[PDB]
């Protein structure tokens, strides 16, 4: 399960997907290995 | 670049 204050959030206003550490303040759209490369 | 996808954002 993800680390805690992360989430997803949209791209473009309308297109795709970004993933936010929000209490770092820190744009992605990859995994901190807390869900891993597949699961 | 312009259409943000933010991987990049220059």
């Amino acid at each position: 399960k993800l680390p805690p204050g992360w989430e997803k959030r949209m791209s473009r206003s309308s297109g795709r997907v970004y993933y936010f550490n929000h209490i770092t303040n820190a744009s992605q759209w990859e995994r901190p290995s807390g869900n891993s490369s597949s699961g | 670049e312009q259409p943000l996808t933010p991987v990049t954002d220059l």
